[PDB]
């Protein structure tokens, strides 16, 4: 079966460089134009680069022209995306994509996709979250503020209480740090009897914070 | 059973001439007069046959080869021609029995900005024999520097892109071509005109 | 350049329905058009190409049509897996995408339970104050929240976040967080968030007075 396996990526300082790999198997590598497509957090799809099956024709989108380079290693059946002078607007999941039949030179359509690679371009440094109570059928929760990078995983009462819990998409604030909330609406009367603990975990900083929400 | 020439003539996509497609038509009835008038064909040249007379014959097989070339090369799709297409891409035999059919496909196969995915082979160690094919995309190494599959100095990609744009003069616009050839063997299939 | 504009931007339907989403090209692109499906955080999947060709292994309920500027994708009898965002794409002049059309589950109209949360004392020691307005399990997704500190306006100080459509009840929930300095926070006393949404006859504002 056709496979596109992506490697590389991760956090890079603004203005820095990074190279992504896409390892192809299950088809004739030189018979298909290869491309990269990216998706910035919460936006749609942006084509950025392509290269012909022979390596002899490359096509760039202006937002990356002069900074990004696409390249071919046939013995490894691999497509490289070399990114220089990275800006923050380059933060995105990057997809490797294989074109269809009779598309030897130009990418027309994207018939197979890699699994995607997060590239995060930021000057922020790794930091564990501050957790604050959202004290109170009633509602209560846990404010998970000022952490980097993603992700954070919240659970309530060690994952026992999962009914009626909404943990929101994180927002990246102007400080360059992330913030999110995890809420629970619980049948009241328990407001005075049950004891609610939220459980925040941030692996990149190896921080585990459990905060008790009470009236 | 009506012969499925619609699938041939009206295919959304067409092969590159270097990788010309062939479809075998069999076990069906076709009206070739209707086919002749089914669309506006810029050329429709028969050898050894004609639409009206095809309508009265049965054949064992009909092959429909199809591809895209540019306008001024349709004339290479004929018995006894020479040039890049006839030499290196699609070769009819001297004793061809069938019809060559072409029409302008500028609206379907050009791109504002150029369509480089229609290609033709520019050189080959020797000419194609009739109905032979050559689909290799292998880079030709002209020196000692290995090409590792990349074009460059002494490293010639043997396929040239046509690069079709709507602005091109008529002779450089893309044309879709269908070559019907007709075969009679001691075999059980039959492809007949309406009165055969 | 050639721009692709998809319409509508969001569509609500039920299993079994037949849906029709449109994609318009700033100029004629002939047959040079494809449609894709994307689930959140997953790679797109090609569905249709050359305006009307079905990709291999795509269910036949998907069809495409159009030539030139106006293109249409049609799902005949919708199914669960089909709820997704859909993008069209042209390859006539470089490769650009349309903004996308989200296809969401239609459910009965529900109003949000609107909750307000003052900033904790712990955080007020940090030097900032996060006040949180919560809207829980509402449908449709559209809802307008605005903050008023002492019946003022508040601008550029709030940020919202919305869950995806739940699978249980198919609703949405939303948070609007208002971040102010402790100086400004302690300099007024009337903090309210006003919510308007279709399940409400009149907008429900939830408020508190600090201290
Ligand atoms: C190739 O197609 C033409 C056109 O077919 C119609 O137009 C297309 C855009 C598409 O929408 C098709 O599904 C349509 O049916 C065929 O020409 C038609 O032929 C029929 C008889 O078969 C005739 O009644 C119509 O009037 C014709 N219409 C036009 C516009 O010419 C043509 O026959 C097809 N070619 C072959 C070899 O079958």
């Amino acid at each position: 079966e056709v496979q596109l396996v992506q490697s590389g990526g991760g956090l890079v300082q603004p203005g820095g460089s990074l190279r992504l790999s896409c390892a192809a198997s299950g088809f004739t590598f030189s018979s298909y134009a290869m491309s990269w497509v990216r998706q910035a957090p919460g936006k749609g799809l942006e084509w950025v680069l392509s290269i012909s099956g022979s390596g002899g024709s490359t096509y760039y989108a202006d937002s990356v022209k002069g900074r990004f380079t696409i390249s071919i290693d046939n013995s490894k059946k691999t497509v490289y995306l070399q990114m220089n002078s990275l800006r923050a607007e380059d933060t995105a999941v990057y997809y490797c994509a294989k074109s269809g039949e009779q598309q030897l030179v130009q990418a027309e359509y994207f018939h197979h996709w890699g699994q995607g690679t997060l590239v995060t371009v930021s000057s922020a440094s790794t930091k564990g979250p501050s957790v604050f109570p959202l004290a109170p059928t009633a509602a209560l929760g846990c404010l998970v503020k000022d952490y980097f990078p993603e992700p954070v995983t919240v659970s309530w009462n060690s994952g026992a209480l999962t009914s009626g819990v909404h943990t929101f998409p994180a927002v990246l604030q102007s400080s360059g740090l992330y913030s999110l909330s995890s809420v629970v609406t619980v049948p009241s009367s328990s407001l005075g009897t049950q004891t609610y603990i939220c459980n925040v975990n941030h692996k990149p900083s190896n921080t585990k914070v459990d905060k008790k929400v009470e009236p | 059973n009506l012969c499925p020439f619609g699938e041939v003539f009206n295919a959304t996509r067409f092969a590159s001439v270097y990788a010309w497609n062939r479809k075998r038509i069999s076990n069906c009835v076709a009206d070739y007069s209707v086919l002749y008038n089914s669309a506006s064909f810029s050329t429709f040249k028969c050898y050894g046959v004609s639409p009206t007379k095809l309508n009265d014959l049965c054949f064992t097989n009909v092959y429909a080869d199809s591809f895209v070339i540019r306008g001024d090369e349709v004339r290479q799709i004929a018995p006894g021609q020479t040039g890049k297409i006839a030499d290196y891409n699609y070769k009819l035999p001297d004793d061809f029995t069938g019809c060559v059919i072409a029409w302008n496909s500028n609206n379907l196969d050009s791109k504002v900005g150029g369509n480089y995915n229609y290609l033709y082979r520019l050189f080959r160690k020797s000419n194609l024999k009739p109905f032979e094919r050559d689909i290799s995309t292998e880079i030709y190494q002209a020196g000692s520097t290995p090409c590792n599959g990349v074009e460059g100095f002494n490293c010639y990609f043997p396929l040239q892109s046509y690069g079709f744009q709507p602005t091109n003069g008529v002779g450089y616009q893309p044309y879709r071509v269908v070559v019907l050839s007709f075969e009679l063997l001691h075999a059980p299939a039959t492809v007949c005109g309406p009165k055969g | 350049d050639i721009q692709m504009t998809q319409s509508p931007s969001t569509l609500s339907a039920s299993v079994g329905d037949r849906v029709t989403i449109t994609c318009r090209a700033s100029q004629s692109i002939g047959r040079w058009l494809a449609w894709y499906q994307q689930k959140p955080g997953k790679a797109p999947k090609l569905l249709i190409y050359d305006a009307s060709s079905l990709e291999s292994g795509v269910p036949s309920r998907f069809s495409g049509s159009g030539f030139g500027t106006e293109f249409t994708l049609t799902i005949s009898s919708l199914q669960p897996d089909d709820f997704a965002t859909y993008y069209c794409q042209q390859c006539d002049s470089l490769l650009t995408f349309g903004g996308g059309t989200k296809l969401e589950i239609k459910r009965t109209v529900a109003a949000p339970s609107v909750f307000i949360f003052p900033p904790s004392d712990e955080q007020l020691k940090s030097g900032t104050a996060s006040v949180v307005c919560l809207l829980n399990n509402f449908y449709p997704r559209e809802a307008k929240v605005q903050w008023k500190v002492d019946n003022a306006l508040q601008s550029g100080n709030s940020q919202e976040s919305v869950t995806e459509q739940d699978s249980k009840d198919s609703t949405y929930s939303l948070s609007s967080t208002l971040t102010l300095s402790k100086a400004d926070y302690e300099k007024h006393k009337v903090y309210a968030c006003e919510v308007t949404h279709q399940g409400l006859s009149s907008p429900v504002t939830k408020s508190f007075n600090r201290g």
